[PDB]
RNA sequence: UGUCCUACGCCGGCAGGCGCGGGUAACCCGUUGAACCCCAUUCGUGAUGGGGAUCGGGGAUUGCAAUUAUUCCCC
């Protein structure tokens, strides 16, 4: 029915993100938003933050689609 | 980042509810009398980060933005940008927001009904 | 003027040109003007003997 | 069983609206058998078909 | 070596089905840098068998009105689809593309005939050209109607549909519609 | 080619020739 | 040997020139910088708060690429598509006062001057500054 | 020594001048690698990639492009550069290289040297 | 296509206003700097930043005259 995606990081959500996102083999805003039940703009912000800390590898950048994946 | 300890899910301003889980520049537009343009200009005069969400504003921020929307002319918001420019009874420039919009609307309808012009008579004959 | 077809004839606008495209058109070649044109490119009863009937 | 077979001769356009093609088909695994089939789509000489039930031979007037 | 998008090779591309070697044109003469060619592959019959197959996907994602004529968007879509399918699967994207094309084309169709009131269905075979065409159409429809109102983009849904039809798992749209068509063909011999 | 497209091509090539060949007040008095 | 404006990426050049004109800080910023839409076909105010420096950088680049542009030419350049309600869309120009204020601010910085045959055009010193920032773009991008 | 050729598309025209040089490619005074649509960038870059940068290392070209749209201009540009190189290796370089290069272009793409004569149809009352 | 098409300068946030030039025209608008398209930002499945109808206030413009909203602009 009506989705109730979180607008901001909860504590358990942030911890689960930080220790379960960096092993997915495919990192896009859509997959994190759908399987973490979060708003996609904050999904993009979280992915940008994980890229900023040097832990996730960007593959290609676009205005339409951005894709990341694991370092190793 | 993470949720602040004072994140307001529901705001109660101008006798109207605000959904706090939204960007501030549209949670302002959630009430009557303000759309996207006036909300952006109010927030730029108020010097508030528009990237920030609505639910994490402090009491000083909400009281100053409410203050600015009640008296926009004082805060160099121009005359042309306002909702009511020349009130017919008392000529002055203002911005009717929550209940004053409904007040001026229904009293304009009563004024058009009392004088029996075409517009008011047609509007009340429409129902 | 003296061609067969002109003599055997049943008797803004002038600036129009036609290129033609063969080797690629080299404009700097001295012999290029040969490939630039100035004009648009491109009843009796026979008897049984085969002699035509004129009237 | 899935059995594959090549077109040799298209016999013509059949069906009420001309929606099918009657065609002459020989098998590759045994290039002696010959069958007549109806196909949907554009078929020219050399097309190889995959038949799910290669026993019956189709027919239309 | 000619490479799709500068990083995808067509030398290791192996086509499995005997039926479609002349009708899936992606090899050393059909290898191109980009799925855009401005080609007139439809001015004569059977010319589109010489069209490279990524150009056929690119030509078949320009559907439903708004997207007509927008080919650069579609070249972008299939490019991002190739990157994401390579990341998710770990091998050559073009190989599972031709795998999903082979596994998505129906082998036995049904035709509707009728005389007056009586309308019945007769099972008929399919051309290889129609096999490839219907596989392309069903995959494009699967991706398009797969996303349409969700957070997932067009490229992710196209790549997921392409994987799900490459391995032939029943959660794919194209293999479901193909199985339905083959079932009604078997029931209408 | 036809008239219009060839005309555009000819003037374009002429302008390119002049811009390749490319790379003070008027004479107000008669005698120096 | 010196790289020109026409030798680099235009978007990075425009952003670097915007940073240059922002750090100079001597353009005459209008008093109505945060309360206007840039054309009648817009729907919102510009999202980047110091849009004036970006617009002035792009304006300077556009005069470099083609001289003799007045206010009307720059309104034609930044014009777009007005969606007329339930009615068919059309092409609409930009706002004249914004282009005029950008041109007059660039004249006040002495980067841009009039000519005898028409509108605004580039000064030689502003052209030196523009070649300098173009070389900075090429060094920051093509040498990296 | 220099040659001047042209290529075309629906309405887009490209005029290419080919002179002795060192391997810099100019279109409308702008470099080849900066023309706006990157999605068609390899469509702009196919003659160089097929022939190698070593065949362009002793030549320079400047192309003026007028008419058409983005894609039509790109196709006219690639036709122009291919015809310019063919004309140059025909006129001032030996013919065998010109023929083998012409064969390479025409086996990869006929529209690199033969114009597509498709245009919009007219509507009659 | 154009003696109403318009370059340019100044004012106003916009419609618009003032002045001064070209064009009876491949000569000036006009190298017709069109939109889709392309590249970055915000948005995140929400009758929601989709969609704009219908209304309230004010300004401007064409007309002898805009009321039953001529047309345009802003909220």
């Amino acid at each position: 029915d009506k989705l109730n995606n979180l607008v901001l990081f909860d504590k358990a959500t942030y911890d689960k993100l930080c220790k379960e996102v960096p092993n997915y083999k495919l990192i896009t805003p859509a997959v994190v938003s759908e399987r973490l039940k979060i708003r996609g703009s904050l999904a993009r912000a979280a992915l940008q933050e994980l890229l900023s800390k040097g832990l996730i590898k960007l593959v290609s950048k676009h205005r339409a689609q951005v894709i990341y994946t694991r370092n190793t | 980042l993470v949720i602040p300890e004072k994140f307001q899910h529901i705001l109660r301003v101008l006798n109207t509810n605000i959904d706090g889980r939204r960007k501030i520049a549209f949670a302002i537009t959630a009430i009557k009398g303000v759309g996207r343009r006036y909300a952006h200009v109010v927030l730029r005069k108020a010097d508030i980060d528009l990237t920030k969400r609505a639910g994490e504003l402090t009491e000083d921020e909400v009281e100053r933005v409410i203050t600015i929307m009640q008296n926009p002319r004082q805060y160099k918001i121009p005359d042309w940008f306002l909702n009511r420019q020349k009130d017919v009874k008392d000529g002055k420039y203002s911005q009717v927001l929550a209940n004053g919009l409904d007040n001026k609307l229904r009293e304009d309808l009563e004024r058009l009904k009392k004088i029996r012009a075409h517009r008011g008579l047609r509007h009340f004959w429409g129902l | 003027g003296d061609s067969i077809e002109e003599i055997l004839a049943d008797s803004r606008q002038r600036s129009r040109a036609w290129l033609k495209e063969d080797e690629p058109l080299n404009f700097l070649d001295p012999k290029v003007a040969q490939r630039v044109l100035a004009t648009q490119p491109g009843g009796f009863k026979v008897s049984a003997d085969g002699r035509l009937i004129i009237r | 069983p899935i059995k594959l077979a090549r077109v040799t001769k298209v016999l013509g356009r059949t069906g009420s609206q001309g929606q099918c093609t009657q065609v002459r088909v020989e098998f590759m695994d045994d290039t002696s058998r010959s069958i007549i089939r109806n196909v949907k789509g554009p078929v020219r000489e050399g097309d190889v078909l995959t038949l799910l039930e290669s026993e019956r031979e189709a027919r239309r007037l | 070596d000619i490479k799709l998008f500068g990083k995808w090779s067509t030398d290791d591309v192996q086509i499995n089905d005997i039926s479609l070697q002349d009708y899936i044109a992606v090899k050393e003469k059909y290898a191109k840098y980009l799925p855009h060619s401005a080609g007139r592959y439809a001015a004569k019959r059977f010319r589109k068998a010489q069209c490279p197959i990524v150009e056929r996907l690119t030509n078949s994602m320009m559907m439903h009105g708004r997207n007509n004529g927008k080919k650069l968007m579609t070249v972008r879509i299939v490019k991002h689809a190739f990157e994401i399918i390579h990341l998710l699967t770990g091998e050559n994207p073009l190989q599972v593309l031709v795998n999903a094309i082979i596994n998505s084309g129906p082998r036995e169709d049904s035709t509707r005939i009728g005389r007056a009131g009586t309308v019945r269905r007769q099972a008929v075979d399919v051309s290889p050209l129609r096999r490839v065409n219907q596989a392309i159409w069903l995959l494009c429809t699967g991706a398009r109607e797969a996303a349409f109102r969700n957070i997932k983009t067009i490229a992710e849904c196209l790549a997921d549909e392409l994987i799900n039809a490459a391995k032939g798992s029943s959660n794919s749209y194209a293999i479901k519609k193909k199985d339905e068509l083959e079932r009604v063909a078997k029931s209408n011999r | 080619v036809g008239p219009r497209l060839s005309r555009r091509i000819l003037q374009q090539a002429r302008q390119q020739q002049e811009e390749l060949e490319a790379e003070r007040e008027r004479t107000t008095r008669l005698g120096p | 040997p010196g790289v020109t404006v026409k030798d680099v990426n235009q978007q990075e050049f425009v952003r670097a020139l915007a940073a240059f004109l922002k750090k100079s800080g001597k353009l005459k910023v209008p008093e109505w910088v945060d309360t206007v839409k840039l054309a009648k076909h817009k729907e919102l105010a510009p999202y980047d708060e110091n849009w004036f420096y970006t617009r002035a950088a792009s304006t300077a680049r556009h005069l470099y690429l083609r001289g003799g542009a007045g206010v009307g030419s720059m309104t034609k350049i930044y014009g777009g598509r007005q969606r007329n309600g339930v009615m068919p869309s059309h092409f609409s120009r930009g706002s004249k006062s914004v282009a005029r204020r950008v041109l007059q601010a660039l004249e006040g910085l002495k980067m841009v001057e009039k000519d005898q045959d028409g509108g605004r055009k580039l000064t030689p010193q502003g052209q030196r500054d523009l070649d300098r920032i173009a070389g900075q773009v090429a060094a920051a991008n093509k040498k990296h | 020594q220099s040659v001047q050729v042209f290529g075309r598309k629906k309405t887009a025209t490209a005029v290419a001048h080919c002179k002795r040089g060192n391997g810099l490619i100019k279109v409308n005074g702008r470099p080849l690698e900066m023309i706006e649509p990157r999605t068609l960038q390899y469509k702009l870059l196919e003659p160089v990639l097929l022939l190698g940068k070593e065949r362009f290392a002793g030549v320079d070209i400047r192309v003026r492009v007028k008419g058409g749209g983005h894609v039509a201009q790109i196709y006219a540009i690639r036709q122009s550069i291919s015809k310019a190189l063919v004309a140059y290796y025909q006129k001032y370089v030996d013919e065998a290289s010109k023929k083998e290069i012409k064969d390479i272009l025409i086996q990869y793409d006929r529209t690199l040297l033969v114009a597509d004569p498709r245009r919009c149809e007219s509507k009659k009352f």
